[PDB]
């Protein structure tokens, strides 16, 4: 019934007999998807400057590696920002508090977020019975997957780009600790001398 | 007839009183006890303001009305004859509220009595000329009244900002309208 | 019609409205009291923005440029926001009650014979329409009001993020590409005040 | 109806009948109805003292930040005491008598609806009635008689009053945790933040607090 089912569970997690807590079918399909959606943001978001900068669109300052942005101060922090990294992290917490807890309240109560006023948006945030796939004019402006078949296939398309982008992030990290360079400088140096620029070296 | 045309007046204001233009954002006139009191303070307040703003102008048609405080019978000598005369008079008006008719009769010369009358509009002695007619006058009274009340706070903030009185502050405004506002 | 192929419009956006296009993906018009106010505001934006974009370039052609404003137009200094604050207060609040109460404020407070005709709310007519444009294509014109409007609003939002990034009046911003297109873009002006 | 934590339904013991009732007692404190009747007065008075206090700082502080005369709220007790003739111990004791009297009478209205109403005082009978736990009214407590005006007009103010109450209580404690973390006045804390808001935050000096 879940999309991305190619039958891969050595560890009997999704087995619904005597389930409890966070080892719940409804729950994990959710995680994987939200995981997928974030992972694809990170994958395309980590590289883009290193690429676009090298491409010569982005100035000399901005064109940094992913771990040199000021997330991990000791690996490098940026300067040229609207503010310091901590006056940001607060603007983050308030926002992600709102926009993650709301999303939790659709999971917890389907109908909720539809009733209690929220600057006109309460009309929007009704849900879709299914949690992972809310839609409505906010989160599906183009009304794509107009049929049940075309939707199920788009749900197939989503999870696979995701799972790939999650491994890609497991990539960029495990890669950055051993190399100490960004996964686009690793790629171009690997085009130049495939056997010299390698794990084994 | 309304302070803000197209408004509905509040429920308690029904156009019975003189200068009821449907105005009580904070339902001040909500309870009949309080609205009976507030009626008086709004007469008397204007009556004192009309009397005073009439004064300020005509006394300066000179010197600063504000520093008139500095003027033949000592200070405490004069503050007494005010206190007793004002205490006398104000108590007697305040009885007419305490009970609507309680006072009307000349305690000395009890031959002379003030005829039955609406509160705060006493007449008899106090309406000799019996001038212009019926309520309309009471509506000039409260209008001309409020304008006088406002003008006074004007006259005060006009003093406490320019230094000059009213007619000079105007002559100053005429000289440089674009310049002599609060916004400069 | 509509705003995107493959989307269904919402049940409040019937098409009754001059420039309906099933465009509200944040729910905001789903309240019917909000949809009456917002559309006064959207009218109100448009109808400035169109004086607003006109004003820019008709005085850009007869002289960044707009952003700068202080002593220059035969005024050493004259201090003024009095005239605006009182009249624009006077005026707007008369609109205020004509939303607050559809009909109340269609008549002259002083010379009570005079009277703006029963419009639609925000389409006052009478003296606000003295070239006898009452009748004809009422709603076709209203589709022109909003669509020239909505351009002008994004035209002005445009002129400004120009007038900052570059510091150029948006004719002189145009005619800085007429010369050097590939080397004079957003991409070279993300950049700067 | 609107709630503190949208979606999560409000707990039974909250009706939507009391002013500022947003289904918020996550710790089951005010469950037994008497023990909540008690807290709806604590909250009101707390908020009324907090409002007077916040209005009390917010005016002195601009008065000090408008002309170099008035003292900062922190070091403005000694400035009142030293400069003027008066002593601390007596004020603190005078206060306790008047506040003692004022409270000890409210004290015996919580447990007894219309207790002090009996005229057993200065013949003042009708002024010290019950009415509604938290709003005593009459010629003294509600002179103008908004209490005895209209049903809706008064209901809306209960709403206004508790909210302002809760905002002033927050406001007040900021004043108290802002002098602490930065050692300055609340229109020096406000001027410094308007001139350079991105940098002058807590992030600078004011820690987790
Ligand atoms: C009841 C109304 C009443 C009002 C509104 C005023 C108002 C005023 N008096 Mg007056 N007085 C009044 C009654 C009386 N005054 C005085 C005797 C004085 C004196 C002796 C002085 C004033 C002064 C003042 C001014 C205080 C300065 C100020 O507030 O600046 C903000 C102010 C314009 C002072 C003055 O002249 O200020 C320049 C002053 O020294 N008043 C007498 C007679 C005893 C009064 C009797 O009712
Ligand atoms: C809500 C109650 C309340 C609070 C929070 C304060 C808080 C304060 N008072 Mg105040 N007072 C309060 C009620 C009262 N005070 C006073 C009378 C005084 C005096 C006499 C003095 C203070 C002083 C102080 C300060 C002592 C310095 C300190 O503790 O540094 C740690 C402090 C900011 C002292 C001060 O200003 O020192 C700087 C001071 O001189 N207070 C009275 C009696 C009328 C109060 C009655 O409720
Ligand atoms: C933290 C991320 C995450 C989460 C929560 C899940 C959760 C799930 N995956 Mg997995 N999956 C992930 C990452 C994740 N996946 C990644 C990165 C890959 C790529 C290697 C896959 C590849 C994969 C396959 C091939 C299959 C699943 C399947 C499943 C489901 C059953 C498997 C199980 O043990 O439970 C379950 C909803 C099964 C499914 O879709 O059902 C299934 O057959 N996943
Ligand atoms: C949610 C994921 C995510 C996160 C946390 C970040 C975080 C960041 N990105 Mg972004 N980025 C993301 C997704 C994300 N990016 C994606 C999906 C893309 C593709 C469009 C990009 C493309 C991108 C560019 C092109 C740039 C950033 C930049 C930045 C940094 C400064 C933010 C800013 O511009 O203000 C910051 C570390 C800027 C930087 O300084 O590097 C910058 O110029 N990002
Ligand atoms: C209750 C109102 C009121 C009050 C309190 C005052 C008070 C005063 N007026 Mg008066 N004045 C008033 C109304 C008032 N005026 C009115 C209605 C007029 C006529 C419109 C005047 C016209 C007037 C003149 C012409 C003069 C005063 C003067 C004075 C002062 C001298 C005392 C006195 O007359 O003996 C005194 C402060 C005299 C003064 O200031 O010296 C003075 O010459 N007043
Ligand atoms: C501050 C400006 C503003 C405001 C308040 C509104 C308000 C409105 N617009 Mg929008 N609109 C605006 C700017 C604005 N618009 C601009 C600049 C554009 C161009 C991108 C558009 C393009 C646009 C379209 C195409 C449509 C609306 C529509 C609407 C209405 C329904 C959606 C809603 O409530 O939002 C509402 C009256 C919809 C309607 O029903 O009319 C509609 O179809 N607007
Ligand atoms: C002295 C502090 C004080 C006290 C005694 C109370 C007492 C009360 N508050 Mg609270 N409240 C306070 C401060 C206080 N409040 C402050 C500072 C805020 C603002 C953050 C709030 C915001 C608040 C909300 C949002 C709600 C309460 C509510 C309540 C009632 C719930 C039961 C309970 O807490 O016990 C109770 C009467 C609930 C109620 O129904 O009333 C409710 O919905 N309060
Ligand atoms: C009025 C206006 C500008 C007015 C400017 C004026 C008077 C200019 C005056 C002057 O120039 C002169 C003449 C001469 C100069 O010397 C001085 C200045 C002072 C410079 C701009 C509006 C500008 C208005 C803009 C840009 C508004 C855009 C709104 C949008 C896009 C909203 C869209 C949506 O709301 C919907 C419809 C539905 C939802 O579901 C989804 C979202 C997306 C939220
Ligand atoms: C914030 C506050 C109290 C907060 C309490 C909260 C949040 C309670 C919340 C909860 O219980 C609920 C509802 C439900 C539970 O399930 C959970 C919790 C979360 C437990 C009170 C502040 C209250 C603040 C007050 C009363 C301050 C007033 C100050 C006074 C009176 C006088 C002082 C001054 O005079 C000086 C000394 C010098 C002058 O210069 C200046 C002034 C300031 C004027
Ligand atoms: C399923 C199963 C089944 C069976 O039964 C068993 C087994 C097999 C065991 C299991 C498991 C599997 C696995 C391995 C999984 C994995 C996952 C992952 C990795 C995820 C990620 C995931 C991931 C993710 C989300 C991520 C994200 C990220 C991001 C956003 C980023 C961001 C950023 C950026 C841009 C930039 C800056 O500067 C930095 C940062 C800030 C950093
Ligand atoms: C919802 C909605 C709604 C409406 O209706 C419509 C619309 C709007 C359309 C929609 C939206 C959408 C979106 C947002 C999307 C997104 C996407 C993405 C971003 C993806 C990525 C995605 C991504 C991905 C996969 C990624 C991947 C990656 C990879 C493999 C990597 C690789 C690598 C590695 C490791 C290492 C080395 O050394 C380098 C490299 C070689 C580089």
């Amino acid at each position: 019934s879940l999309p991305g089912d190619f039958g891969f569970d050595p560890l009997g997690l999704l087995d619904p007999v005597n389930s409890g807590g966070f080892i719940e079918p409804k729950w994990l399909q959710y995680s994987e998807v939200i995981h997928a959606r974030w992972a694809m943001l990170g994958a395309a978001g980590c590289i883009a400057p290193e690429v676009l900068g090298a491409a010569g669109l982005i100035p000399d300052a901005t064109n940094i590696k992913w771990f040199e942005s000021g997330v991990i101060p000791p690996a490098g922090s940026y300067n040229g920002y609207w503010a310091d990294p901590y006056t940001i992290f607060f603007v983050e917490i308030v926002a992600m508090q709102f926009a993650e807890l709301r999303r939790l309240q659709d999971f917890r109560y389907p109908g909720s977020m539809g009733q209690q006023y929220f600057l006109g948006l309460e009309a929007i945030f009704k849900g879709s019975g299914d949690a992972a796939y809310p839609g409505g004019p906010f989160f599906n402006l183009f009304n794509l997957g107009k049929t049940e078949a075309a939707m199920k296939e788009l749900k197939l398309k989503e999870i696979k780009n995701g799972r790939l982008a999650m491994l890609a992030m497991l990539g960029y990290g495990a890669q950055a600790v051993m190399t100490g360079k960004g996964p686009f400088q690793n790629l171009v140096e690997h085009l130049a001398d495939p056997v010299n620029n390698n794990i084994l070296t | 007839p309304l302070w803000l045309p197209g408004s509905t007046p509040p429920a308690h204001l029904k156009g019975d009183l003189p200068g009821d233009f449907g105005f009580d954002p904070l339902g001040l006139g909500a309870n009949a006890e309080s609205l009976k009191w507030f009626k008086e303070s709004e007469l008397v307040h204007s009556r004192w303001a009309m009397a005073a703003v009439a004064g300020i102008l005509v006394q300066e048609i000179d010197v600063f009305w504000y520093n008139a405080g500095k003027e033949p019978l000592g200070p405490l000598g004069l503050l007494a004859v005010e206190f007793f005369l004002m205490h006398w008079v104000e108590v007697r008006r305040w009885q007419d509220l305490r009970k609507p008719g309680s006072v009307d009769q000349d305690p000395i010369f009890s031959q002379y009595k003030l005829p039955p009358h609406e509160v705060g509009y006493p007449g008899g002695v106090f309406a000799p000329f019996i001038p212009g007619d019926l309520a309309e006058l009471k509506v000039k009274e409260i209008k001309n009244g409020r304008l006088a009340m406002l003008a006074f706070v004007g006259f005060v903030m006009a003093a406490q900002v320019t230094g000059k009185g009213p007619i000079a502050a105007l002559q100053e405004h005429l000289a440089d309208p674009w310049g002599t506002t609060i916004f400069s | 019609k509509l705003w995107a192929p493959g989307v269904v419009a919402p049940e409040y956006l019937k098409g009754d409205l001059a420039g309906d296009y099933g465009w509200d993906p944040l729910g905001l018009g789903a309240d019917p009291t909000a949809l009456k106010w917002y559309r006064q505001s959207e009218l109100q934006h448009a109808r400035w923005a169109m004086l607003g974009v006109a004003g820019v370039l008709v005085q850009e052609i007869v002289k960044a440029g707009l952003p700068q404003n202080l002593p220059e137009p035969f005024t050493n200094i004259n201090m003024l926001l009095a005239w605006e604050f009182i009249l624009m207060h006077w005026v707007e609040v008369r609109r205020w009650q004509d939303y607050k109460n559809f009909g109340s404020v269609n008549e002259d407070p002083i010379f009570k014979g005079n009277k703006v005709p029963n419009p639609e709310m925000g389409y006052p007519g009478g003296i606000f329409d003295p070239f006898g444009f009452s009748k004809g294509n009422l709603k076709e014109l209203q589709t022109k009001e909003i669509k020239n409007g909505r351009l002008a609003m994004i035209a002005y939002m445009a002129f400004i993020l120009q007038a900052q990034a570059t510091g150029k009046g948006p004719l002189a911003a145009l005619s800085a590409h007429l010369s050097n297109p590939f080397g004079n873009n957003i991409l070279k002006n993300i950049g700067t005040c | 109806r609107p709630v503190w934590f949208p979606g999560n339904p409000p707990p039974a013991h909250l009706d939507g009948s009391l002013a500022g009732d947003y289904g918020f007692d996550p710790l089951f404190l005010g469950q037994e109805p008497q023990t909540l009747k008690w807290y709806v007065q604590a909250e009101l008075v707390h908020g009324r003292f907090a409002m007077l206090g916040a209005a009390g700082i917010i005016l002195t502080s601009i008065g000090a930040k408008v002309g170099l005369g008035f003292p900062e709220w922190y070091d403005a007790g000694k400035v009142v005491v030293e400069k003027n003739n008066i002593d601390f111990p007596t004020l603190m004791v005078i206060q306790f008598y008047l506040m003692g009297w004022a409270e000890t009478k409210r004290w015996y209205d919580f447990k007894n609806p219309g207790s002090q109403a009996d005229g057993s005082f200065l013949g003042f009978t009708e002024e010290f009635k019950g009415l509604e736990n938290g709003y005593p009214g009459g010629r003294f407590f509600d002179p103008m008689g908004l209490s005895r005006g209209d049903a809706a007009k008064y209901q809306e103010y209960k709403q206004k009053e508790v909210k302002n109450g809760r905002l002033a209580m927050i406001a007040c404690l900021g004043f108290a945790a802002q002098y602490a973390a930065t050692g300055k006045g609340p229109l020096d804390n406000l001027a410094d933040h308007l001139a350079d808001p991105n940098h002058v935050n807590f992030a600078t000096n004011g820690v987790s607090n």
